[PDB]
């Protein structure tokens, strides 16, 4: 049903963006996606937007945008209604690509990406009001949604996707924030995984 | 309220016009508005067919094809020095990433994408000899 | 071996596509007067070496080769390598006007405000389904003419009570698509008039 | 056109021989067009020309091309998360 | 035949959108309009773009890409859907057949006719016009 609804949007969209988390972008990439973009649709526009830049030091949002414009259009961004960074350079972006299609009556951006990257709140922050549903748990948004931004763009909200692998394991899988953890057998066998992937002084701090 | 009268509003600005048509509406935009409640059958009193739904004939059409020398000719050629032209362009193309594809052009691809290789393909030892010897 | 390389006090300007230069330099009124003997020789060396320098242009020109053979259409063969003269710059008249887009016609702006959009013209041919052939709908052996030979036609009883009853239907029909086909040349002259 | 020895086979030097008629033009007089009719011989058609509409562009494979241009993101007007594992004050052991 | 009735609302009395039951071709470049104007629906499964060509001269047939719908017998509106029927005339990319002209000019793009019922067998089956 997911990869139906994706599978739906990408058909339906004029634009692509795909959302990265700014804490793993190469955990978050869709490489099978973006091939099967590539090699059957080529003239839908695929970008990158690299989301919960507030998340990372500002050097490390800069170095990852530097790396992955070698390949795509990327842009940082962190979405919040009130309180955002990268909103009128997403907005000037998407007015280009209108006006590229001016003929086209109307274009339509659809967002893909991981489970909880955050496609639902940049929705929100572009629309500046909360128009899709978003919550902290994995799995919120199902069905896909249209959101009318200017009169010649619609955006389209898409489920989280995650492309099937060998190499992925499980504690990959939920250190990047896709299964819902209530729902997982002996989280203390993760726990080293944490130990591994965060500094010490910053364990130490937040838990006193 | 002479002035904001249907009469007025288009002297301000005969049998053409439709129903629904006003201040907030042309025609086209009528007809594309009721394209939403169009797809609907009309039926009498007796149950006889006044008008089927919109896509929904029932007219068996008379499918032919005319006899026509333009079936025969050739629809897309293509010259040697276009065809060399576009092979050469092939390879000298530097892809930028802020630049979008808008249009593929229509071409011959499948003779256009050769390229040398270093090694051939295995031959096929089942033409030579096969299972059963 | 003489020299190709013209030195020139003030650079000639190129017009490739005239192939023609012009050169703004100060020419002598006393050498270029019809009272020397010398004033030919100064013109021939003139454009002498303005030649010199349009013809190192037009062959410094980018060049077009073709792989074609003699007996097709393009008249460039293999053999012959051709200048690819670029657009003229030198502005000159037009003989006559540009063609001015004839006005909507009273047909054009009624399809426009009805939103009908314009035939397809595939062809003339329509099947005739009493046989089995093709034939044009109209013009030469046209099939809008068929009930003029038509072997049989029956007199419709409209026509009763009225002087036409005693005419030909075969004469009728022909007056009405002559009189369809002055009714169509008077909208034209019309349309012009308008 | 005879051969130069000294810019290649590429490059000939040139002659002229005159074959007339030569003719000295004395300028008698001048009958000018009005500036509009001068306008209306020198518009051009343009409807050969493709229109260039601003940043697309045909490549040498003849694929239309449209640039998008991303600007300036200044990522120091970017307030990071005040997280608790980042502040000082939280520092234990000392 | 032609058409099926989709039926929206929660509801279900709306019934304006239409989809395409037979196999259909779209073109390059083809997006999806959007789900509020997208009154005629031809499903990707439908979606054609190569077609089992044979040639009636030498005896063979060649999995040959579609370059366009030139006529649907049925219908200009079938032509312009795409709709791929029984008897339609396509264009068929002939690049590997190696035609070339009496001026010498590689023949890349001919006609064919439509000789089966990709609704019924799954595939388009087509005889190139020559
Ligand atoms: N700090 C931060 N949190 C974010 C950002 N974007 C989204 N989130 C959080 O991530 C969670 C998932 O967001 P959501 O939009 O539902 O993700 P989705 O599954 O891609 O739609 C929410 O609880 C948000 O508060 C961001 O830019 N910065
Ligand atoms: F991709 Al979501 F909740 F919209 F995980
Ligand atoms: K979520
Ligand atoms: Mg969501």
């Amino acid at each position: 049903r997911i990869w139906n609804e994706l599978y739906k949007v990408i058909d339906s969209s004029d634009v692509v963006i795909h959302v990265l988390d700014a804490r793993d972008p190469l955990g978050t990439r869709c490489k099978s996606v973006e091939e099967y973009m590539k090699k059957e649709t080529p003239h839908k526009h695929l970008i990158y937007v690299l989301n919960k830049c507030d998340l990372v030091p500002t050097w490390v949002a800069a170095a990852w945008v530097k790396h992955l414009s070698k390949e795509r259009p990327t842009l940082a961004f962190h979405a919040s209604i009130t309180n955002s960074f990268g909103k009128g350079s997403l907005i000037q972006l998407l007015r280009q690509f209108s006006q590229l299609h001016t003929d086209r009556k109307q274009i339509s951006v659809g967002f893909i990406g991981y489970p909880n990257t955050g496609k639902s709140s940049i929705i929100n922050t572009l629309r500046k009001k909360k128009v899709c549903q978003v919550a902290p748990i994995p799995g919120e948004t199902k069905v896909w949604q249209y959101i009318t931004l200017m009169k010649r763009i619609f955006l389209i909200d898409c489920p989280g996707i995650v492309p099937p692998s060998s190499k992925d394991s499980e504690e990959d899988i939920l250190f990047r924030g896709v299964v819902r953890v209530e729902h997982v057998t002996h989280p203390e066998q993760y726990i080293p995984g944490v130990l591994k992937r965060c500094q010490v002084k910053h364990l130490e701090r937040t838990y006193e | 309220g002479t002035g904001k009268k249907e009469k007025s509003r288009r002297i301000r600005e005969g049998n053409l016009r439709v129903k629904g048509e006003n201040f907030y509406r042309d025609s086209k935009r009528v007809k594309f508005l009721n394209m939403y409640t169009s797809g609907k059958e009309i039926r009498n009193k007796k149950g006889n067919l006044i008008r089927a739904a919109s896509f929904q004939d029932s007219t068996i059409p008379d499918a032919r094809v005319q006899p026509d020398r333009r079936w025969f000719g050739n629809t897309r050629v293509i010259s040697q020095d276009a065809l060399q032209h576009f092979r050469s362009a092939l390879g000298e193309t530097q892809k930028d990433t802020y630049q979008v594809l808008l249009r593929r052009n229509k071409l011959p691809m499948s003779l256009l994408e050769e390229k040398d290789a270093d090694e051939s393909p295995k031959a096929r030892i089942l033409d030579t000899e096969s299972y059963a010897d | 071996n003489l020299p190709v390389t013209v030195e020139k006090p003030i650079p000639v300007v190129y017009d490739l596509g005239n192939l023609a230069a012009f050169d703004s330099n100060v020419l002598d009124k006393n050498d270029l007067d019809s009272s020397n003997a010398r004033r030919e020789e100064k013109i021939k060396s003139l454009t002498r070496d303005n030649v010199q320098l349009l013809i190192n242009q037009l062959l410094s020109l980018p060049m077009k080769t073709t792989t074609e053979s003699v007996g097709g259409t393009g008249g460039q063969s293999s053999v012959m390598t051709l200048l690819q003269l670029p657009d003229p710059t030198t502005d000159l008249p037009r003989e006559k006007p540009l063609p001015k887009a004839k006005a909507m016609t009273k047909w054009e702006k009624f399809a426009a405000k009805k939103g009908i959009k314009p035939k397809e013209r595939a062809g003339k041919m329509i099947y005739d389904e009493a046989s089995g052939e093709w034939v044009p709908k109209w013009g030469y052996k046209g099939a809008n003419k068929k009930l003029d030979d038509q072997w049989l036609v029956e007199v419709d009883d409209k026509v009763k009570g009225t002087d036409n009853e005693l005419i030909d239907p075969r004469t009728l029909n022909r007056a009405e698509r002559k009189r369809l086909v002055k009714k169509n040349e008077k909208q034209q002259r019309r349309n012009m008039k308008n | 056109s005879y051969k130069s020895d000294q810019g290649g086979k590429r490059l000939p030097r040139i002659e002229l021989v005159e074959i007339g008629p030569r003719l000295d033009f004395k300028i008698g007089r001048i009958h000018t067009p009005s500036p509009d009719m001068v306008t209306e011989a020198h518009k051009k058609p343009k409807q050969l020309e493709m229109k260039t509409k601003k940043n697309v562009e045909l490549d040498i494979m003849g694929d239309k091309l449209g640039r998008i241009h991303m600007g300036k993101q200044d990522l120091g007007k970017l307030q990071t998360r005040k997280m608790k594992g980042l502040k000082s004050k939280f520092d234990q052991g000392t | 035949e032609m058409f099926k009735v989709i039926k929206t609302g929660k509801s279900r009395s709306k019934s304006w959108k239409r989809m395409i039951t037979k196999h259909t071709f779209v073109g390059e470049g083809f997006t999806r309009r959007p789900v509020k104007m997208e009154r005629i629906i031809r499903p990707s499964a439908l979606r054609q773009k190569k077609a089992n060509v044979t040639h009636p001269e030498l005896g063979v047939t060649v999995f040959l890409p579609i370059l366009a719908v030139k006529k649907n017998p049925q219908s200009p509106m079938y032509t312009q859907l795409g709709v791929l029927t029984k008897g339609t005339i396509i264009e068929v990319n002939v690049s590997e057949l190696g035609m070339v002209t009496a001026g010498g000019k590689v023949v890349w793009g001919k006609y064919a006719q439509v000789t089966n019922e990709p609704d019924r067998d799954g595939c388009v089956n087509a005889v190139l016009l020559v």
